[PDB]
RNA sequence: UCGCCCAUCAC
RNA sequence: UCGCCCAUCAC
């Protein structure tokens, strides 16, 4: 049971956050894996950050929620690290991913950010 | 000029020095080795090493009045407080290759300077542990003919008793070096040795008690038998 | 009821008859230190199951905490050290260890003694208190010798004490240059000034109200300042050791590598929160700041390893792999800091099994 | 300003001896955790400093290193007698080197003390 | 993992390590002290210190293949172009307490830093004066077995020759680090090296000549003997 | 624009 | 994170 999933989500938005990576892949600027995600949050470059639900140990991703909140960045969760890596253009997995310029996804990242902001209540 | 002779005890020797004076010694278990930074000499085919009464403390009791010397070649012995082998190197010389020595020490860097020496002196086994926690070596030793103790701790009379439950055979012997200022440094030492006198006589038959002055300070030794 | 030796684990009845025996199949010094300290191993866990399956119940053991783990496993267990199982086992070594029994006891006894090379000690609180008053004293000798250095250099540049309040900077200047007339902006930039401060000193370059310290007077003032660097290094030896004498309640970050490295990792981060937020691809180079500086200014050769260098997997592995080890070693340290900040469970021996798995690969690949 | 530089070197000579006395008081108290019999036995402060600098751990004590440090056969008839019977606690190899480094930086300060005396002599 | 080994030259050592390639080393004349922040190994009764070849050409020349090396245990030597003496620290180790080392420098302030280091390294004497003018230190030097030159001023052939008139014994050795670009920048280095060879071979015999490539460029080492 | 000796700080 | 140059001004 991961502890970093600090809000429960409806049957919506999560597949739309995976879609927001798939349409940014060849159109925008992305950082993939948790250490480049941490660089992209620390340097304030991220416009959305995404973490997988199947990361074990959790103490590799466990720092991301307070580190991105203390920097005013939108965050969301998705079901698995292999699918998240494959959407982020790589053949392995990624425990987390950040979108730095969403390319084609700019208006969908604004839908995700504004609708997540209404369930963080 | 030096010469070498036998003592009254098995495996114990005497050396003659360049004035003519007599001093106690043993036959070296591994010729060419130095074992505690000591005086060592060669004789008829063999090598012989000094027993210093200040450094290998049991030697002071041998000079001052010890009669009850229970060890022989080919026997089994437990040694508590083996340190860097200062005293126990002389029981390793006496007990031989058919005999067995288990050596317990708590202080890791002190036992570390014995580990290379027992890479040759393979009749000693080096065991890291507090002798006040004897369960933490229950699987590493046999029963024994004799126990010796040189850890000199505040409750050391109980250490001898509970190791004699776990390891000593029926009618087997115990020996113990007692440092008064470990148990108490405010009272008269003969009162500290009177508390050891009443605890050893609560589980053993007692057969020797001594003083190590002038070779040591505030220091005694006892010998006992298990029922 | 049960007792053990260097070859295996044995169960006996109250007349001394054997019931069952099992043998070790891993490097036995580990399996022994667990069983000696009352911790249960898999061959004992199967043996006590086989005894309950064969219908036996009078479970007396030698060590108190083994009886404690047995009643936590549900079994109604008691303790006595001189019991018949330990008596049978320790009396007849040839039944349980074979003909060469003392050589097998020797072979594993020296290995068990080599893993028992201890940390934690019963007097380290007294050492923390002396290290704390020694930091208080050494920080005080530095303030006295820097006050003497200020009053003495005020015979050559009296405005300089009224301009530079920081104590290490006032010594670093005298270690590096010391001569007032050899100053320029570039040697004030590295000295850690700010732009609004660098025009001062220079505004007074010829026209300071101080006298003339000789090329032979600045020599005794320099030999005095050079000793204050060795005392700043003593202050830093103590400021590393104050945590090294507290850490005998061992964190995961300590136990994965060693105490002076854990103390310096937190010292360079500024806190465990900061270290638990840093990535592997920063912890790799943490503390290498005089290498980061020269690289940032040039785009030349990048920094290879930080504070993690002074650990055997890097300072005794080939230079071809002193970068390749550093990234993943910083990753398992980045996890250890997050475990110590968020989780609080102790897993250091599994983080060591996992770090040795990547190091094993780096010894087969190359 | 040669005489004013000599005055600051004279104030430095009393301030250096005064901080040597301070760090020697800590060195006596801290090393007494590991060899408490030494404190009454070595009264001369630089001889206590150089002893701890070169010995570090108490089992590096030998007749040879004490006679190189220039102690008398009398003083060497003690120290060794006390090493075999000490009532002190246990500092590890990792701990006792910190007390050795404290003694080494005090021997740096005693060398600076001579550089101040030799500067004034020029 | 590390191992300390002897080199093919008396007093010179080698280390092999965790990459396993050879690095050049010396047995420390004064154990415990540092000079430049060197790499070090403490050993069985000993201490060994490394010379990094990128810090002085004479280290790089010994790595490249220089075979006729004359500086050996207990010899007497005079060296010019020492500055603060990193070179001199390693020949101090190689020569030991049995020998004698003079070091002459012309740059006045950089020699100052060696002055306290020779209070431990008391087989070195540091001397301030023009290497081209032997007469300027004539009272504080003696006859030697070896001369070495690495000031490598435009005058350096006269530096070596006139010091080898005054101080080099019959049968004694010379070494010079020929800085081609500071003797003549107007011609190919092999023409500079050919005049240095043809002037030196009208007083010495030449025994070996080395270009420092492929480690460094356009500098050479020559080694010679006086009859 | 380049050469060597040399300290110190660092990878 | 670090460096240079033109014009003008001063000892």
């Amino acid at each position: 049971k991961p502890s970093y999933v600090k809000f429960e989500v409806p049957k919506e938005l999560a597949e739309k956050a995976l879609q927001a990576v798939e349409i940014a892949r060849d159109t925008g600027k992305i950082r993939k894996g948790t250490n480049e995600t941490t660089k992209a949050v620390e340097r304030g470059q991220a416009k959305l950050v995404i973490i997988a639900e199947d990361v074990d140990p959790e103490e590799i991703v466990a720092h991301l929620p307070p580190l991105c909140e203390e920097k005013e960045i939108p965050y969301i969760y998705v079901p698995s690290k292999k699918e998240l890596g494959a959407a982020a253009g790589i053949e392995v997995a990624a425990a987390s991913v950040a979108i730095i310029e969403p390319g084609k996804a700019r208006d969908l990242v604004e839908e995700i950010a504004m609708k997540v902001k209404e369930l963080m209540k | 000029m030096v010469e070498v002779k036998k003592h009254k005890f098995p495996g114990v020797y005497v050396v003659i020095d360049d004035d003519g004076s007599e001093k106690i010694a043993t036959k070296n278990l591994v010729p060419g080795q130095r074992v505690y930074g000591e005086r060592v000499i060669k004789w008829e085919g063999e090598e012989y090493r000094i027993w210093n009464p200040h450094r290998s403390k049991l030697g002071a009791a041998i000079v001052n009045g010890l009669k009850n010397f229970p060890i022989k070649p080919g026997k089994s012995v437990l040694y508590l407080g083996i340190a860097s082998g200062t005293t126990a190197s002389h029981v390793s010389d006496i007990v031989g290759w058919e005999g067995k020595i288990y050596g317990i020490e708590f202080s890791p860097r002190v036992l570390r300077e014995l580990v290379p020496i027992v890479e040759e002196r393979r009749n000693i086994i080096p065991i890291l542990g507090d002798a006040t926690k004897p369960e933490e070596y229950r699987a590493l030793v046999t029963k024994v003919d004799v126990i010796f103790e040189d850890v000199a701790q505040p409750t050391q009379a109980k250490i001898l008793i509970d190791n004699a439950k776990a390891y000593l055979k029926r009618g087997g012997y115990g020996m113990i070096a007692v440092k008064s200022r470990s148990i108490d440094v405010t009272k008269e030492p003969e009162q500290v040795f009177k508390e050891v006198e009443r605890e050893l006589s609560e589980y053993f038959e007692v057969i020797e008690r001594l003083n190590l002055e002038p070779y040591e300070k505030d220091h005694a030794l006892f010998v006992v038998r298990k029922p | 009821f049960i007792s053990e030796n260097v070859r295996g684990i044995y169960a006996f009845d109250e007349n001394g008859n054997l019931i069952e025996k099992r043998y070790f199949t891993d490097k036995p010094e580990k399996v022994l230190d667990q069983l000696l300290k009352g911790e249960i191993t898999k061959d004992l866990e199967e043996l006590l199951n086989s005894l309950k399956e064969k219908g036996y119940d009078e479970f007396v053991f030698e060590h108190p905490e083994l009886s404690r783990r047995a009643k936590e496993l549900g079994f109604s267990a008691t303790t006595e050290f001189p019991n018949i199982a330990g008596e049978r086992l320790r009396s007849n070594p040839e039944e349980f260890l074979g003909e060469n029994w003392f050589e097998e006891y020797y072979k594993v006894g020296v290995a068990l003694t080599r893993m028992r090379i201890q940390e934690q000690s019963g007097a380290r609180d007294k050492m923390v208190i002396q290290a704390i008053e020694a930091l208080d004293d050494v920080d005080k000798v530095i303030n006295l010798l820097v006050a003497r250095l200020r009053e003495w250099y005020s015979l050559h540049f009296p405005e300089l004490d009224e301009l530079l309040p920081k104590h290490p900077q006032y010594v670093a200047f005298v270690k590096t240059v010391g001569h007032r007339d050899n100053i320029n902006e570039e040697v004030l930039r590295e000295l850690g000034l700010s732009e609004e401060k660098i025009k001062k000193i220079l505004e007074a370059k010829e026209k300071t109200m101080g006298a003339w310290m000789d090329q032979t007077d600045i020599e005794v003032v320099r030999q005095l300042a050079e000793e204050i660097d060795r005392l700043y290094q003593l202050r830093k030896k103590l400021e590393d050791y104050i945590d090294r004498a507290m850490d005998d309640v061992a964190p995961n970050l300590k136990a994965l590598v060693g105490a002076k490295l854990a103390a310096r990792l937190i010292s360079l981060a500024g806190g465990l929160r900061e270290l638990a937020m840093m990535p592997s691809s920063t912890i790799q180079v943490l503390g290498a700041e005089k290498a980061l500086f020269r690289h940032l200014r040039t785009g030349a050769k990048p920094p290879k390893h930080g504070v993690i260098y002074q650990y055997p997997a890097i300072n005794r592995s080939p230079w071809w792999q002193r970068g390749k080890i550093a990234r993943a070693l910083a990753g398992k340290l980045a996890i250890a800091a997050r475990v110590d900040y968020f989780s609080g469970e102790y897993i250091a021996e599994e983080l060591k099994k996992e770090l040795e798995a990547r190091i094993r690969e780096i010894k087969e690949k190359y």
